[PDB]
Formats: structure tokens, sequence, C-alpha cells
């Protein structure tokens, strides 16, 4: 998993693919600004004040009456979960008895 | 050098003159949105080994590709891709078009980040119209930004007065990518987001927003002239795969590209090409107080600082990158060594040497400084590489004035062994026979059959038939037999009888054959049977009939040869069966096989005809029978004996058989025996020195060949260790040919030193005490990829030169003449003087010569003595005393260049010999001997003005003649006694040709004969 | 004449603006291989005339010749590209050789060794040095000079006398003109030098005629005048390239030479305006009655 | 026919005692000889990354262990631990008796 050319390509393929989608996508890190330092004291103490670390990634109102797209990170990851899961069935030498 | 991997500068240069850039226009903008076939936003790259495109490059036009590729929905080919990418900007081009008129907005401004998230809109269908009226910038470039029309986080967010965007997709990856090594990298620029850039005014605010904000994975800057504003770099934590050992993150990758730009910038810069930008590098911000010491991005930050500052690489870097040579780079960058440079990244500024031939500085302001304090000892010119060549090249050394042990080379040279390997043997001789014939003279002498030499009784041993063996797989041929058959005939059909006037033999003579191999790989016969009836032979008379005999034929009848069976009688019978296979392994039955055979042979003749015999195994039954039986019963006879093979086979031809004749051998029947027995021995004792055909060589015999291997980091000094090694293998090789080798071994630029040993080059490492070393710089400026090759145990091909047949005649009978302990002088050394390599180990020299030779001065355990005075003069064999005078091949050169003739030259020689104190001479006259022949391509003759301009050597000279030769010699010395040596028809001198490993081609051997009869030498003592 | 009156390289030689304006000429300079033109230059001129002793001519076919300093890298034909074409006479003003031998440390055929430093070799009637005194120099002109002397001491030593040698010198000073008119001119028959011109600099191409015979020789006033003018027309046209711009810029309007074009557009057969004419008429004032192209579209 | 129904291989690898099932070669010689090849080249860029050739330029070997190594990365069976015992010590056999 960690070096992922160690997965030979045609004689482990969902297993390369898999680890190819987790490489190329995953939540990303990302920070919001909270708080003020002014009157209080900055409470952090590894990362720089007032910055608090998230491990998804944001995108701040583009407007707010809020609808829907399909545009971003969580979706786009069931996407893909289940794009391996149709080529998964749609491989024949795995199941054949569906 | 070596900073971590070694790099070659030696001087550094930079780009000093600058394109000041031009800034946007639409009328551009439109012309490069059009894809036109000179100009177009993309460019392809292509395999280095299908040269099919695997990535493209795309510019200005285009950069907000920062969405998923499935999203996108581009296809697989490249030719598809760019018409799909032709019809979308030219459906953008016309919805652009009418929302802009050009007439008005001719010569207006653009925000290129509108530009590149608008065409990034339209490629993702993300509802761009919002977008679309804020195309023309206003008065300023980013407070359009600040103050927004529309907050679109999805290409940029607004932080107060700092703006945040992210850049991505510089590259993109077409599906036929495969993560091959040979394919380009691509530095993680196709993945969605690999950075944030954070475009605003100044230094000062940006950092007073990275008082807040994360600096955790590192800030890069470019601080040169920046794309759109000054900004930053905040690269993300997704890593780099293409390179197959190493992982690398977001933000070395970007950093690894710029300093490679950097050093690609570095090799180019000419001091006439501006470029576009000065500098490359990104110089590490805000990180440094983050992570420490021994980190992949703190030492690429190192690298980056010295390319700023114009270093240059050690490996000449390709124009097409690859994953090869990039992992090849990163892992001679993670190696060991950590710095020999005074130069540190910093924190607080940037640093350029007080040197540095880069003008950056008072080029921009800001963030650039000048240091002072801080120098440097090397140059400022350019640097240029070397056109490698696939072949191994000749290397010759140069000696210098200081010496070690050679016990201390014996050392080093054990450190860098590399000779258990196997080599390729190659062929010791080539060409064809060598006529070695003797007719019978009546009125010439006469000798008995007792008197004559035979085989050695040292005959069936393992180590004969070990050098027999080693010299007929060795040697190389077509077919033996129809070399012998030819060279038998074209010595049969020469003279004449004395009973009959006309000839020997004619056309037409119905021949019969015995003992017929018939197997060659086709033409089941023995391969002179077509040729000599259809007549290609050329000094022969075609047949009429052929009938071949002997128990392995194919067209004949298989019948036992030594047990008489009658048959038809022919004219001319010819045997070729042996008596070894019908033998069993004894003289005696070898001899009776010769009997019998002769007896069958001598009875089916169809008297008055002639026959030829083949004799393995003579013995005094053999002479003694032929004696008292044959020579009466012939009229003349024929013994010749051709030569491929190292053997005592002699081929005996009668003619005219069943004539009463009184006829006994003759002495020089005698000498001619005497000669080819003695030929024998020695050329036997010569192979049986010889190492096998395929063995594996270890440096244990005294003959044979050595390589070693060493790497050689860039340009620097090497270490005396190396230094003794070489200049011991050097001494080892003793002044003979060698050819090196440069190429990068598994990740290291190796060094190879292919030779070959001899006892010549044993003698002379032992003549010297101590062993001198070399000049290391004829090896340190080649920076050329000098292919290998496998090893072989012979250089040479197509065989050796007449002029290397004679210079090894003649130092066979100086080395001969010579014995231990004598003081020798060499008139005419030469460039290097094989006298030091002929010489017993214990006598010195007093040798001289014109040419100034380079010669290891001192360190001797025997004493040498080098110089030069012009040899043809007076006043100095004074001073310097001999005992034998060796003067090779100084004669007619010193003739040609004084423009004298060989008298004068000649009484002026031995009258300074009469100022010597040499008892004993041998000089190189050049005198013909026989009736002059005027050899095509090597000697041509000249009665009257008296010259012979050899044409290969393009040189000429006179000639002396003996008589005058002898006047002379006679004037001078009232008491001498000369002595003309004769030619050496036995090879003796063969051993020290075979011992240096090199073929003789005998054609050129023959020549060498019939030019060594046109100079020869004697031997004069001062007393006789 | 005597050697302390020869001119010599201007003292600002080592000038980044000299080395721009040399750099701009063998850049903007078109050719084939330079070292084709200039090798058959100095044997078109090498064998031309007669030496006093012998009355046929300088040299004959047949010389077994010798070479030093060989690049052997011309995209193919890893040699001197005049060696195959000068064996087989097809320069047409020459006699053809017998043996060619290529020595220098970048040879493909050959043997590399340094030619500084004196290695005995086989001698040959005629040798031919085109290694510089740059690349083993180490920029300066002490050691440029040290490098023109050894390597001269080792041609002149290995030359097999009788014979003739070419030498080119990129950087003479005091101490080689003064060392060859002691050494050399005593010690030869005759000499040559030429100048075949491609590229702007300095170096000459000196060629010797019979070597190792003694003779009452000196330097010559016509000597003299070609080398005063083959300084003063590297001088003339080392500030021409000096003032012209670089190889790959951009046009700005800025230089004194350069380019100019403007563009306007035109609506039908329209009497146009006095802005636009006033327009062209004063890029024709700057550009002064030379040549011009049009173009509509 | 003159075709190739056979191969012979020799020291670089000997470690094929498992099953070609679990191996999974073609059936043509040339996309088998590339098949070897293209492993060959991952395994060794495995090794010569977990080994400089600078060091290692003329170190010894368990032969063992070399065959067994590329035999482990032809079946895909866990080599990494047999990995570190590339280099042999002073003498032959102990390394593979203290295992
Ligand atoms: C080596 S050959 C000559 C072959 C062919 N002439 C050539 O020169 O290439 C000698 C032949 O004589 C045959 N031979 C030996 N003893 C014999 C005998 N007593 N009678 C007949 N043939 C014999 C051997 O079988 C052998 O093939
Ligand atoms: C640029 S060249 C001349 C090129 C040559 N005319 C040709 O046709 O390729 C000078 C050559 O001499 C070599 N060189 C410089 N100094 C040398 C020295 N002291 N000994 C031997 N070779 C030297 C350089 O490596 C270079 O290859």
């Amino acid at each position: 998993f960690m070096n992922i050319q160690l997965i030979s390509p045609i004689d482990a393929p969902i297993l390369r693919q898999w680890a190819e989608i987790i490489h190329r996508y995953w939540p990303n890190p990302s920070q919001i600004r909270y708080g003020t330092p002014n009157v209080f004291g900055s409470a952090n103490l590894f990362t720089p004040p007032e910055v608090l670390l998230l491990p998804i990634d944001h995108q701040p109102a583009n407007v707010t009456t809020p609808t829907l797209d399909f545009t971003n990170e969580l979706t786009n990851w069931r996407a893909r979960v289940c794009e391996l899961m149709k080529n998964l069935v749609d491989n024949q030498r795995y199941q054949p008895g569906w | 050098a070596n900073v971590w991997g070694v790099r070659l500068a030696d001087s550094l240069s930079s780009p000093t003159i600058e394109t000041r850039t031009r800034h946007y226009t639409l009328h551009d903008f439109y012309s490069d949105l059009d894809a036109s076939v000179g100009k177009e936003p993309w460019r392809p790259l292509r395999n280095q080994r299908t040269n099919e495109i695997v990535a493209v490059q795309l510019f200005r036009p285009l950069q907000g590709l920062v969405f998923d590729t499935q999203l996108y929905g581009f296809p697989g080919t490249f030719s598809q891709w760019e018409q799909f990418m032709k019809e979308k900007l030219r459906v953008l081009k016309y919805e652009v078009l009418r929302i802009y008129p050009i007439s008005t907005y001719n010569h207006d401004r653009v925000n290129v980040f509108v530009a590149n998230a608008l065409v990034g809109a339209f490629l993702s269908n993300q509802a761009f119209y919002d977008l679309l009226p804020l195309l023309i910038v206003n008065d300023t470039m980013i407070s359009d930004l600040l103050g927004t029309g529309a907050a679109l986080s999805q290409f940029f967010q607004s932080h107060g007065e700092v703006l945040e965007v992210a850049a991505g997709r510089k590259y993109l990856q077409m599906n036929n990518y495969s993560n091959d090594d040979d394919d380009p990298p691509l530095f993680a620029k196709d993945l969605s987001d690999y950075a944030k850039a954070f475009y605003s005014d100044t230094y000062e605010v940006l950092d007073r927003f990275f008082w807040t904000h994360d600096s955790s994975a590192g800030v890069l800057v470019h601080y040169d002239k920046p794309t759109n504003g000054n900004h930053y770099i905040l690269g993300t934590l997704t890593q780099m795969v293409s390179a197959p050992p190493h992982i690398i993150n977001a933000t070395d990758a970007l950093l690894l590209e710029s300093c490679l730009e950097q050093f690609a910038a570095n090799v180019r810069a000419r001091s006439a090409q501006p470029v576009t930008r000065l500098d490359q590098c990104y110089h590490l911000r805000w990180g440094a107080q983050y992570v420490g010491e021994d980190s992949l991005t703190y030492r690429l930050g190192v690298l980056s600082l010295l390319a700023t500052n114009g270093y240059q690489l050690a490996r000449p870097i390709p124009k097409q990158l690859t994953n090869r040579w990039l992992s090849s780079f990163v892992s001679q960058v993670v190696s060991d060594g950590i710095n020999e440079t005074p130069l540190w990244p910093q924190e607080r500024y940037v640093q350029i040497a007080y040197d540095s031939p880069s003008v950056v500085d008072g080029a921009t302001q800001y963030g650039y400084v000048r240091r002072n304090q801080l120098r440097l000892g090397m140059r400022i010119s350019a640097l240029q590489s070397l056109s490698d060549t696939p072949a191994p090249v000749q290397w010759l050394p140069q000696y210098t004035i200081d010496q070690v042990a050679v016990d201390e080379g014996d050392a080093m040279v054990s450190q860098l062994t590399q000779l258990p390997l196997r080599p390729d043997y190659g062929s010791i001789w080539i060409g064809e026979a060598l006529s070695y014939y003797v007719d019978y003279n009546r009125s010439h002498r006469v000798v008995l059959s007792s008197e004559l030499p035979q085989l050695p009784d040292t005959y069936f041993d393992g180590d004969e038939q070990y050098g027999r063996s080693l010299f007929s797989l060795a040697r190389k041929v077509g077919d033996r037999s129809l070399v012998k058959d030819t060279a038998v005939l074209k010595h049969a059909y020469q003279a004449i009888d004395p009973n009959t006037g006309k000839e020997y033999l004619r056309a037409g003579q119905s021949v019969a054959y015995f003992g017929a191999s018939a197997g060659h790989s086709g033409a089941d016969q023995p391969l002179v049977i077509e040729p000599w009836m259809q007549g290609k032979i050329s000094g022969v008379p075609p047949p009429s009939s052929v009938r071949q005999f002997g128990y392995d034929v194919a067209k004949g009848a298989i019948v036992d040869l030594a047990r008489p069976f009658p048959s038809g009688d022919y004219q001319f019978v010819y045997s070729d069966v042996d008596q070894v296979v019908d033998g069993h392994d004894d003289l005696s039955i070898s001899s009776g096989l010769v009997e019998s055979l002769l007896d069958s042979c001598v009875h089916a003749t169809a008297p008055g005809g002639s026959f030829v015999m083949k004799i393995n195994f003579p013995t005094r039954t053999v002479w003694h029978y032929i004696e008292q039986k044959i020579l009466p019963n012939v009229t003349s006879y024929m013994l010749i004996k051709p030569f491929v093979t190292n053997n005592v086979e002699v081929f005996f031809v009668a003619f005219g058989v069943h004539q009463q004749s009184a006829l006994t051998w003759t002495s020089g029947v005698y000498f001619f025996l005497v000669d080819h027995f003695y030929r024998y021995e020695t050329l036997s004792a010569i192979s049986r020195q010889l190492p096998s055909f395929g063995y594996v060589d270890d440096g244990s015999s005294v003959t044979g060949i050595e390589i070693i291997s060493i790497e050689n980091p860039g340009f620097s000094n090497m270490t005396q260790a190396a230094r003794v090694g070489i200049s011991g293998l050097c001494a080892n090789v003793g002044n003979a040919r060698k050819s090196i080798a440069i190429y990068e071994s598994h990740g290291a630029r190796v060094l190879t030193i292919t030779s070959r040993r001899s006892p010549a080059s044993a003698r002379r490492k032992a003549r010297l005490r101590y062993l001198p070393l070399i000049d290391p710089r004829s090896l340190e400026v080649q920076a050329r990829t000098i292919l290998p090759s496998n090893p072989v145990l012979f250089d040479n091909i197509n065989g050796a030169s007449p002029h290397v047949c004679l210079t090894m005649m003649y130092n066979f009978e100086v080395s001969s003449a010579v014995y231990d302990g004598d003081v020798v002088l060499d008139l005419g050394t030469g460039p290097e003087a094989k006298i030091l390599e002929l010489i017993p180990s214990t006598s010195p020299v007093t040798c001289v010569d014109i040419r100034p030779t380079a010669q290891p001065n001192g360190c001797w355990n025997v004493r040498t003595t080098f110089l030069e005075l012009d040899y043809l003069s007076d006043g100095w064999i004074t001073g310097v005393r001999g005992d034998i005078v060796t003067c090779m091949l100084s004669l007619g050169a010193a003739a040609a260049g004084k423009s004298m003739t060989f008298d004068a030259a000649f009484q002026q020689l031995v009258r300074v010999l009469t100022r010597s104190t040499a008892n004993v001479l041998l000089i190189q006259v050049n005198c013909p001997t026989d009736v002059i022949r005027t050899i095509k391509g090597y000697l041509e003759i000249d009665q009257t003005n008296k010259r012979y301009k050899f044409p290969k050597f393009g040189r000429d000279e006179p000639y002396s003649d003996m008589d005058s030769l002898e006047r002379i010699c006679r004037a001078a010395w009232p008491n001498c006694s000369i002595t003309w040596v004769p030619l050496s028809y036995d090879l003796r001198w063969t051993k020290l040709a075979l011992l240096e490993s090199t073929t003789l081609s005998s054609a050129s051997v023959r020549i060498a004969e019939l030019m060594y009869k046109y100079m020869p030498i004697m031997r004069i003592d001062i007393h006789g």
C-alpha cells in the first residue's frame, strides 16, 4: 500500500485501482480562522494562534440560498466507490454465479 | 566538489542579459485562443522510446482545470483531444466575442485569473456567466478581485487584502502514460490541487497574514518576476508517485522542478540570449523554523541556493527529462557527505556570492542581498560537454617525477582488482599456409639415412598434446585440406624432369584420390575436386577423370588402402589418409602402415607416372626403406610442407616411377629437414607457454589481460590511492596499448583500464625499483560517455603489419645478442626504447636519441640514462662509454634528416666509434643482398638516384652496399671480423610476437622475409 | 622589424561587453562546420608556393600526416570532417595523404594524450595542431602563453625534421612573439601566417615550413602591416557588434536600430483621418526612405 | 518446427518451487520474457532502493536468499522479511542456521 508499484497491475487489478483511488483522492486538511486573540489568549499550543485544522475541505458560502450540487468532495468520493463496485460486478472472472 | 552527489562546477555561469516581458492584449488573447498550427495554448510531450504522446503541457490562455477530469470528460487520444479542445474554445470564442466587440476592446487589459477560471468554468459547465462581465480589468489589477462581482470560492476567495487562488493542472496526463521510467516525469502537476497561491500587494501584509495562517507544509516564493503579482506557494500533502524508489510530496516536487530548471538555465547561458526569468529557484521562507536539519526539503533548499548562485552539475542533463534519470538524481542527492560549500540557506534573506556572475540583485530590488564576507576560489567562465562515442578509445600515459613502492602498487591493484572474468579468446594465427619446399638436385651433395634428425622422443606428452591442440584450436581457416591440396598442387606443377624437355604433367591425366573424408558441410568430397576439374586454381592443368578412394568416401568405394587391393591403374594417384586412425598409437605400427600404404601406392601407379605421399611419423625404417627401395626406382622426387597446424608431417611427392636411377638423399634436403624439426621444436615451445582456449584469467599467468575499475566523482583531483593503483597497472603493463571506457555503472560513472600483460613487461617491472606515477589530468579532463566492449584477448584482428614484424625481428636479435650484466648504448632509441624490454633486468644502459623521451628518470635498480645530444657528432663517447652498439633504424632516419648519403654517414659513425670503447657492435644498415624485386606497395627500387621510398610510412632513404661497407669498415678497423647474420627462417623470433598477444597474418610475414633480406644487420667484433 | 614593435590584443578584451559582442557574432553567424571551413582554407593556402631549397613545391602526395586536437563530435563521422574528403582528394587543390593519425584528448579513433607535456610518439612528416589554449588554460594570459610555449615545443620536437607544421594561436603575448622569433625563425626554413574569418576573434593560423634547418630569418614589415590591419579590423568589427542588440530579444522602439510596425484599420475607400495620416507620415519620418512592406487582412 | 517449447534458466533465479497457477505466466515466449523483464525491473528498483551500489559494490550474497527472494516476489509471498538477509556475513551457512 505504501508503494503502489508493488501491486501488479494485470495480476491484482481491483487492489491496484482501489489503492490508486485512495492515493488519488481522500479528504484533505483545511482551516477556518475562529475566535479572537485580543480579549481571549490563544488556547492552542501546537498550531499557530486562533487556527483550527479540519480533516476535510471547506469552501465558504457561495450564496445564502442553498441548493443542490454534486461537484463536491464527499459525493465525489461516494461516486468513485460506486464506480469501483460497478467495475467489480462487471469483471466476470470473480463471480460466475450472479 | 560533491554536495551529496557530485557536481562539476570548476567555474560558475548565469544568464546575465534579461528579456523584459510584455503584457496582455486582447488581440493576442484571440490569437492564441484560435488554435493555429504555428501557435496554440498546448504543447505535447512524448515518450523517449516510442515517441508517442503521453502527456501535454499547457500555458497562459488556460490554467483553470482545477476540477476533476471525470467532470470534464476528455478522450484518450491526443488528436481527438486537441480537436475537442479546438471546438470547445471555438464555442466559448463565439460567446465572448458576442459579449465583447473587438473594435472598442482592441487593446484593453484582462484579469488572467478571470480568463483561466472562465475557460475552466466553461469546460466544467459551472455557470460562468456571472464571472463573465468581470473580464476587462479596471484601473488596478487586484481591487476587482477584492471587491468581488460574485464571490466564487470554488475558484478564488478573498481574505482582506490577500487573494487566495487555486492554481492547478500545469500538465495533464494522457491515459497511455503508465509510470514508465523512460516516460517524462510529471512532478505532481496533474492532480486536482497540488498547491495554493496567495496573490496580494506587499510581502509585509502577506507575512502579517502568515502570522495567523498555517505554515506546516512550508511556503515557497519566486522573488524574481512573478506570474501575476507578488505571491507565495502553499503546497498540500499530495505526493508524487512516478519515481519508483522515492516518494516525495508536492513542495519537494515543485522545488525539484524549479532547481532542475535553474540547472538547465545555468548551462545554456551564453552571454547573448536573454531569458524570460533571471533565476528560477523558490527559497523556502517560513518552514525553516518548522522542519529541521537532514530533511529532504532542507537539502533541496541547499541545492536551490547553490543553483541560484550559479553552480553546474556533473552529469549532463537531458533535454527531455525522464523518471529514470530523475530517480537517479534523487538517489544521488540522498547519499552521503553533507557539504563542502561555505553556503547555508537562510530565512531572513537570500544570499548570493560575492563573485557570482548574476546581476539579479541590481536588476530587481527587494529580497536579493549581495554578500561580501563569503568568497569563492573558483572561476567565472562557462562549461562545455564532450561528445560521447560508442567505441572504446585508446589512452597513453605520461609519467611524473614522484615515485612510491611497487609493493604499494601491488596493494592498490589488489584493492582495485577485477581480474576473475572470462575474456574472449580470438585467433592467434590467420592467413594461409607457408611455402616450405625443396626439390631434389642431382649434383648437389650426398648424405646417408642415419644422419637425419627425427621427431623428439618427448612427442606423446600430455603437454605436447596440450600445445598442439591449443594451436590447432586457436588457428583460423576455411578448409585445411583445401589449403594443403592447393599448396601441394601449386608446388607439384612447377619444374621439369630431366628425361622429357617439356614439364612434369599435362592436362587430362585421369587421376585418382586416396583417403577422402567427404564431410565438409556440403559437396561430399574434398573441396579441390570441382575447382581443380574446372581449372579454378589457375596454375594447374585440368584433369580428365577423378576417382576418390578410401574408407570414408561418398562417390567411390571404401577400400583398406594398407593391404594391397588391385584396381585400375591411373597416371597419378594422391594419398591423403593418415596412419593414426588405422594405427593404434605406436611408432612401429605407424611405420608399418607407411610401409604397406607406400607399397600399394607404388604398385598401383601406372608406371611412368607420379604420386604424392603424406607421412606423419617417419622413422629409421621409413627413411632407410625409401632410400633403399624408391629412390633407386624413381626418376625424381619432391618434399614440401605447407603449414597451418603445428605438426611433424611432410608431403612427399614422387616423379617418374619405375625407372632405375643412382639417386640418394642430399644435404640440401638435410638442411631443410633440420630446419623443419627445429622450427617445430621452437613453435611447440612457444605454444607450450600460452594459456588454454576457454580459460578465466586471474592475474596468475605471466601473459594475459588485466582490467581494473574505479569511479570518478566529477572533475575532482582524485586520491593518491587510485593514482598509485593506475600507475601500478602502468608498471605492470609496460608501455603497451590500452583502452578505456567511461559509463554510468548502475548509478555511478565508472572508469575501466583495459590492457594486457607480457613477460617483457614483467622484466621491465622487475627492472625498476620504485614505480613512477602519472598525470591525473589526462583522465580528469574527459566528460564524455565511452561505451564499453567485451574483454578480448586479442586487440588486433586484421593481423600485424610487416613493419611490426620487422620491429619484432630486430628486437629479437638484439635481445639474443645482448647478455646479462652488460653496458649497452642505443643509437636512436625512438619515442620509448624497447631496449628496456629486451635486455636482462641487471644490465644498465647508456642510451641517447635526438627525440626527447618521457621515460621515468631515476628510481631504478640498475641505472638508466636519458638525454639528447644530436648523436651523429663527436666528443660525447669520450665522456660516456659502453660495450655493444645497437643502432636500429636511425641510420636512414639521420641520413634523410641531414640529406646526406650512407657512405658519409657511415664513415662519420665509424669514426666516432673509433672514438668509442666498444669491442662488438651491430647496426641497422640498408643493404640489398638478393637481386632487388621492387615489392608492390612496400618497397620499390631506384637504380640511378639510389633511393627506396616506403609508401606506407611515406618515408625514403638511400641504400649502401656491402662491399663499400666492407671498404669503410676495413679502412677503419684493420683487425675487425664481420659476420652477416642469416634471415630468421627458423622462426625463433615468433615467441616475442605471440607472448605480446598479437596475430600475424602470414602474408605479412612473407613480405617481412622478402623485406628483411633488403635491410639486414651484421655482427662486427673489433678483433678477428 | 623587431618583436617589441608589434601591436597586440587590446587590454579591454575580457569585458562582459566584449564577450557579449563576440557571442552575438558567433551566434548570429551561419555555417555548416566551422572547423571544416577553417581546415579547407588553411590547406588551400598551405599547398600554394615553393620553398627556396627544392625547386618543386612545398609538399607532395602521401605524406603520412598527423592531427592534433580532434573534437570528434560533428553529428556523425566521429573525427574532423576534412579527413575523409581530404583522403579522397575532394578538395581538388591538395595532394592526398597516405596515413592520418588524430591525437588530442577528445578523439574517437586515436589516443587521448596531454599535448602540452611532451609525450613522444611516432614522428610524422606533417602534423597539424588545432588545440586551443583556453580549455587547458585557466583564464590567464600567462598560462595561455605557457601553453603556447609547451604545445609549440612538443610540436617542434615531434615534427620528423625536414617537414612542416601548422599552429593556431588564440592569445599571443610578448613572450610568445619574442620566443618564436628567438627560437623557431632561426631553426625554420620558411613560414606562413593566415587567418580565415567566420568568427570575431583574435586567433591566427601560423604555418611552418622546413623545420630544423638554421637560417638568418626574422619578422618583416609586410607581416607587420598584416598584423596591424588584422587587429584593427578586429577592433572595428567588435565596435560594430557591440552596438547591435542581442539574439533573442523583444523590440520596443528603445534602441536606435531595430524594427517598427503599427496597425490601423481602413473602413472602405473613405478619405481617412488626419490623425492616421500624421501617424503613417511620422513612421515615414522615423524610417527614412528604406524598404517597407504592408499587409491587408 | 524450431518453435520454443521449453526454457532453461540458471543462477539469478532458482526459487520457482511454488505452483505455476499461483504464478500465472502467459503462453507465448515473447510475452513471457517481457513479463519476466518488467517484474525483474520492479524487484530491481526495490532492491536498489534498499541497497546502494556504492557501498555494496563488491560484497557477497546468499544465492539461496537471492533465488528465494525472486521466487517470493514472483509468488507474492511477503519477501520483505527475507530481504535484509541478502548480504552475507563472515561465513556462508551460519546466517542460515541462525535464522
Ligand atoms: C584425414 S584424411 C584425408 C581427407 C581429405 N583428403 C582431406 O585432405 O581433407 C585420411 C583418410 O584416410 C583414411 N584411412 C586411414 N587409414 C586407411 C587405410 N589403411 N586404408 C584406407 N583409408 C585409410 C581415414 O579414414 C581418413 O578419412
Ligand atoms: C576545440 S578543439 C579543435 C577541434 C578540432 N579542430 C576538430 O576538428 O574537432 C581543441 C581540442 O584540443 C583538446 N586539447 C586542449 N588542450 C589540450 C592539450 N594540452 N593536449 C591535448 N589536447 C588538448 C581539447 O579537448 C579539444 O578537444
